[PDB]
């Protein structure tokens, strides 16, 4: 009736070995038709793994399966970028007693790679977007590992509201982010202030871009 | 040789009955046990319901009641009798998870279900206040339903594209930003937003 | 009972029952096909019922 994975984030650095673990409070049907799919976003998942241990054609021997009737482990090795992911078990049950199919919560991996600190870009809103009522700044922080926070400052006074951030997946290659920043005001609140400034801190350090309402 | 096509994902309003199709193509009519299954944003998979070669069908728990699964020769079919809010989601089929051959899932369908009516995106131009290298882009907003798509030069620019995900408002539409890093030998580039759900299409040139 | 004969004695369960689970793709005889799914695309075993 449940089934509980590894908590996410689990943080793997580049060429260590990580576990996932998933535990099932009945035993699934003939103890090994438990299967293990990988998730990178947008798109369906991969299977990896089938009776528990079977490697599924197509996939990298640095996946293994293990385990038997109510726990089973993926364990990843050599750790690569490419491997950030979120990772799912999913359970056979008889389907007349229980849910036939049943999926764990899945387990995000975050991959350690090389840190990097972010660059970080302002953009002015469009000249056409004050006379629509709404106005919106975007902040964007580039190729950057590990997570920043963004604090957005106008005429010094730190902003709490209207601030929504996007941050972009994994990159496969380095490991590294992107995060978009986005500052919504109206129009009259926009016009009151002179000095947009977005903030972006890793760690101890801090990046800042700032521009003055209208001026270039 | 075998695939799976989800169609049928829209957006409607709550309690509106909806039929999700997957067609299924280089696979024999009854050698597979085929299952819907759902993703709502951000979330984890959820196992909906199975039709087994057989012909025999199981569903969730939760799923009893409120879906039905069905099949013919070259299709499968999940009805949703009573849509809510929480039945938003990225819906896939899937072949059976045990079998040794391969694993077959679709792309997937995305249903929206909301009382909120479908809105076209407004599309500004993102450029630094007014060098051998700049970045450029589009801030795409006030949209619904997912998705969008959005191309620069027509599909031709795809060195140095980065499209953010896409954040809800409070509001309930959506909004994503692309940026592009060109040279200064680029003409000025141009972001090709279009919303299936509106039949509209916005082509915004963008210059330093 | 069954007499199965594998692709590359073969352990039955499995091939999944009606309704059932397993890990094997299975089809057979007319009687094989009444208690158990039947799904030749591929199948890993064909079984048939054991005369005698």
């Amino acid at each position: 009736t449940g089934m509980t994975q590894t908590p996410s984030p689990v943080s793997a650095a580049v060429g260590g070995t990580v576990t996932i673990n998933c535990q099932a409070s009945q035993s699934v049907y003939n103890n090994y038709l438990l299967s293990w799919y990988q998730q990178k976003p947008g798109q369906p998942p991969k299977r990896l793994i089938y009776s528990a241990s079977t490697l599924a054609s197509g996939v990298s021997s640095r996946f293994k399966g293990s385990g038997s009737g109510t726990q089973f482990t993926l364990t990843i090795s050599d750790v690569q970028c490419d491997d950030a992911a979120t990772y799912y078990c999913l359970g056979s049950y008889d389907g007349n007693s229980a849910d036939c199919l049943a999926f764990g919560g899945g387990t995000e991996v975050v991959v350690k790679g090389t840190p990097v600190a972010p660059t970080v870009l302002i953009f002015p809103p469009a000249a056409d977007q004050v006379a629509t009522g709404t106005v919106t700044i975007v902040c964007v922080a580039n190729k950057y590992f590990p997570d920043v926070t963004v604090t957005w400052e106008v005429d010094g006074t730190t902003q709490t509201t209207g601030i929504e951030n996007s941050k972009t997946p994994q990159n496969s290659a380095d490991c590294t982010y992107n995060l978009s920043s986005t500052l919504t005001l109206t129009s009259t609140q926009y016009n009151s202030h002179k000095e947009y400034t977005c903030k972006v801190t890793q760690g101890t350090t801090s990046v800042v871009q700032s521009f003055n309402r209208g001026d270039c | 040789t075998g695939s799976l096509e989800e169609s049928g994902g829209r957006l409607v309003t709550p309690g509106t009955p909806l039929t999700l199709t997957c067609t299924v193509s280089g696979i024999d009519p009854n050698s597979d046990h085929m299952s819907w299954v759902r993703q709502a944003p951000g979330k984890g998979l959820e196992w909906i319901a199975i039709i087994y070669a057989s012909g025999t069908t199981y569903y969730a728990s939760w799923a009893k009641g409120r879906f039905t699964i069905s099949k013919t020769s070259t299709t499968v079919d999940l009805r949703i009798a009573s849509p809510t809010t929480e039945d938003t989601a990225t819906y896939f089929c899937a072949t059976y998870p045990n079998y040794p051959t391969d694993n077959l899932w679709g792309q997937g369908t995305l249903v929206t279900v909301s009382g909120t009516q479908p809105k076209a995106p407004s599309v500004f131009p993102l450029a630094p206040c007014c060098s051998s290298t700049v970045t450029l882009g589009c801030l795409v907003k006030g949209y619904l339903p997912e998705p969008v798509t959005v191309t620069w030069n027509s599909g031709t620019l795809t060195n140095g594209v980065r499209t953010f995900p896409s954040v809800r408002q409070s509001s309930g539409l959506y909004s994503l930003s692309s940026v592009v890093s060109v040279t200064s030998s680029s003409q000025p580039v141009t972001c090709n937003v279009a919303h299936p759900a509106t039949n509209t299409k916005v082509d915004k040139t963008v210059a330093p | 009972s069954f007499v199965c004969f594998e692709h590359k004695s073969f352990d039955i369960s499995q091939c999944p029952k009606i309704g059932g689970h397993g890990s094997k793709k299975c089809t057979g005889d007319a009687a094989f096909c009444s208690a158990y799914e039947c799904t030749a695309q591929y199948a890993n075993a064909y079984c048939s019922h054991a005369n005698g």
